[PDB]
RNA sequence: GUUUAUUAAAAACACAGCACUGUGCAAACACGAAAGUGGACGUAUACGGUGUGACGCCUGCCCGGUGCCGGAAGGUUAAU
């Protein structure tokens, strides 16, 4: 739920909060929790690769089961949880015979639902089977790109991948970027959409919920001066020259797709 | 590193040259590749980074011929 | 690259013909196969004077065994337990070794790189062809009906 | 309760098992208190305009009173079952039980 | 909020926003002779870059130049 708070502060003039009662106010279940150590964006050279990392609250890991593998025990949805991970909302579920684990929270789905995964499982949002025994059309998420080896596809909050075609081993794939893709026609994918459809619709209102996430201040480029940037320098404000990258390369419409590995999956590029 | 195992063919320096014949060094890197390769008196494979100079070589030697001198090198392969 | 065949292969000749291939063919596919020799000058005479009436001889073991690998698969009722739908309606796909399995279990005890299949998924229960390759030259065919388990 | 009237068109290669639908459906039917009053097979039948590139089909009439629910599960069951191709559901005011003209 | 430790604390910077683009995951990108690592144990409601900088009203015309992007017939054309 969406809330425009109210302007006490100067700050928290457009802060609009997604207020879930469905997030369940606990500590999470603690054997499928892990530390995640923070980085800032450096690797083991302890140069700083990507920028603008850094800081924030710490987080542990929720290991979540992308692969699903536990066919024909049903499961029971026990609770919904916050991830601090990532975008969408888990879901700590159960199986049968009694070991629980984390999904991911299909749009349509609530506290005590069952889900199945197998091929035999039937078709309710929830369900993860492979994609030769699912119906052309129907929209899913949590895409394995190769069989088994976990879902890599519209894993975001508010995405879902539509199955256009199946044809013999391959099915064609309308991604969320609009990019019709092969994939091989074992690969599982769980039903329906994900969850939290509305956290594109929260703002962070201000500064300091940037810094929250771990993310550093980025510095627009012409600020700088010409031995930081190609975009520095000027006598106040010059910019007479083309949008590139710090390492120079064109940014403004310049691809960047080199890999030739995998063209043949490519249907259609992006539009 | 790289080492044609084979041969011995280690990457030698050198020059690149303008046409205005400004020199700036470089490397010649040797075309190393791994491959395996029956090893029919073992009935087995054994894989070597190996240029395709030596692979010539094995053509010409014979594999087993070629696994004497790194036994003789004493070079583990 | 001169070669010498150890059997018959279709494109270039029969067993004992000193063929220039290219390498490729020669060094990955003929020789760790083992179909042939690379004609060296101690494996001209090695093979000229005796794998050339040795290996006519080594050829006639496996071209006996040729015939004997489709005339008792001549039974064809292969019936392989599944489970299915209505209509069909597959769940677990029918593999090669599957097909190598209850064959196995009546007549040739028969490998996973023998099952030859026009199909390979199989998807509808019901009667199936399955090809053989036991040798390059005869072919083994039976048509296996898929029971839905 | 409800009167209604089902008619489905299957494909005419799956003309074989067509029997075996009915029949689970007539049991799925029954298993509700499901008024069966005719169950008519109409065979292959050719079509008035060629849906899904053919021209056969293989069409099953059956008037049933029953509780709506287990209806809309028998909706969802030619939704995706591939052998029909299109289904009918119609709400029809009384037990109609007469054969249809048609049928002959 | 931040900044020229030590002649400048602001209108400078950042900022939440907004927009462009790039990126199908072995992602783009970066550090790296390399393996690798960050990216991210994340997967397009994500990530990177660039721009302007809340909110409000807005955001007109020009593709000639220059980049960018696409089209391949032809012309041109390297080593070969
Ligand atoms: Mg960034
Ligand atoms: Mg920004
Ligand atoms: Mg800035
Ligand atoms: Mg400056
Ligand atoms: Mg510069
Ligand atoms: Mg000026
Ligand atoms: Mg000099
Ligand atoms: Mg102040
Ligand atoms: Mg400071
Ligand atoms: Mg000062
Ligand atoms: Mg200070
Ligand atoms: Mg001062
Ligand atoms: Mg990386
Ligand atoms: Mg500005
Ligand atoms: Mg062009």
């Amino acid at each position: 739920a969406v809330v425009k708070c109210k302007p006490t502060s100067p700050g928290r003039r457009h802060v609009v909060k997604v207020v879930n009662p469905e997030l369940h106010k606990g500590k999470p279940f603690a054997p499928l929790l892990e530390k995640n150590s923070k980085s800032g964006g450096r690797n083991n050279n302890g140069r700083i690769t990507t920028r603008h990392i850094g800081g924030g609250h710490k987080q542990a890991y929720r290991i979540v089961d992308f692969k699903r593998n536990k066919d024909g025990i049903p499961a029971v949805v026990e609770r919904l949880e916050y991830d601090p991970n990532r975008s969408a909302n888990i879901a700590l579920v159960l199986y049968k015979d009694g070991e629980r684990r984390y999904i991911l929270a299909p749009k349509g789905l609530k506290a005590g639902d069952q889900i199945q995964s197998g091929v035999d499982a039937a078709i309710k949002p929830g369900n993860t089977l492979p994609m030769r025994n699912i119906p052309v059309g129907s929209t899913v998420h949590n895409v394995e790109m190769k069989p088994g080896k976990g879902g890599q596809l519209a894993r975001s909050a508010g995405t879902y991948v539509q199955i256009v075609a199946r044809d013999g081993a391959y099915v064609t794939l309308r991604l969320r970027s609009g990019e019709m893709r092969k994939v091989e026609a074992d690969c599982r994918a769980t039903l329906g959409e994900v969850g939290n459809a509305e956290h594109m619709l929260r703002v962070l209102g201000k500064a300091g919920a940037a810094r929250w996430r771990g993310v550093r201040p980025t510095v627009r480029g012409t600020a700088m001066n010409p031995v930081d940037h190609p975009h520095g320098g000027g006598e106040g404000r010059n910019f007479g020259k083309h949008p590139v990258t710090p390492w120079g390369v064109q940014t403004k419409g310049k691809k960047t797709r080199s890999n030739k590995r995998t063209d043949k999956f490519i249907v259609r590029r992006r539009s | 590193s790289r080492v044609c195992q084979v041969t011995g063919k280690r990457p030698v320096t050198g020059n690149n040259r303008s046409h205005a014949l400004n020199a700036t060094k470089r490397r010649f890197l040797p075309n190393l590749h791994s491959h395996r390769f029956w090893v029919e008196s073992e009935k087995r494979f054994v894989t070597l980074r190996v240029s395709a100079k030596g692979m010539r070589v094995i053509d010409k030697k014979g594999i087993d011929t070629v696994l004497a001198e790194l036994r003789a090198r004493g070079e583990k392969y | 690259m001169q070669v010498i065949l150890l059997d018959k292969v279709a494109n270039l000749g029969s067993l004992g013909d000193q063929v220039n291939v290219k390498a490729g063919y020669a060094r990955n596919f003929l020789v760790p196969q083992g179909k042939a020799v690379p004609a060296t000058k101690k494996n001209i005479e090695f093979f000229e004077a005796r794998r050339a009436e040795l290996e006519a001889k080594l050829a006639e073991v496996l071209a006996a065994a040729n015939a004997r690998a489709e005339k008792i698969n001549a039974l064809e009722t292969v019936t392989i337990a599944s489970k299915a739908g209505d209509e069909g309606k597959l769940f677990g796909s029918i593999g090669t070794r599957d097909i190598a399995d209850a064959v196995t279990a009546a007549g040739v005890e028969v490998a996973k790189s023998e099952v030859r299949l026009p199909n390979g998924v199989l998807r509808t229960t019901g009667e199936h062809e399955v090809s053989f390759q036991v040798h390059s030259e005869v072919f083994a065919k039976v048509i296996v009906n898929v029971v839905a388990e | 309760m409800r009167h209604y009237e089902i008619v489905f068109m299957v494909h005419p290669d799956q003309s074989e098992q067509v029997p075996g639908m009915i029949e689970r459906y007539t049991a799925a039917i029954t298993g509700a208190e499901g008024k069966i009053h005719r169950l008519e097979d109409w065979g292959r039948r050719q079509l008035a305009y060629p849906i899904n590139k053919l021209h056969k089909a293989h069409y099953v009439l059956m008037n049933v009173e029953a509780p709506q629910e287990v209806i809309d599960e028998l909706e969802t069951t030619f939704r995706f079952n591939d052998a029909v191709i299109r289904s009918m559901v119609m709400r029809t005011k009384h037990a109609v039980t007469e054969a249809s003209p048609m049928v002959k």
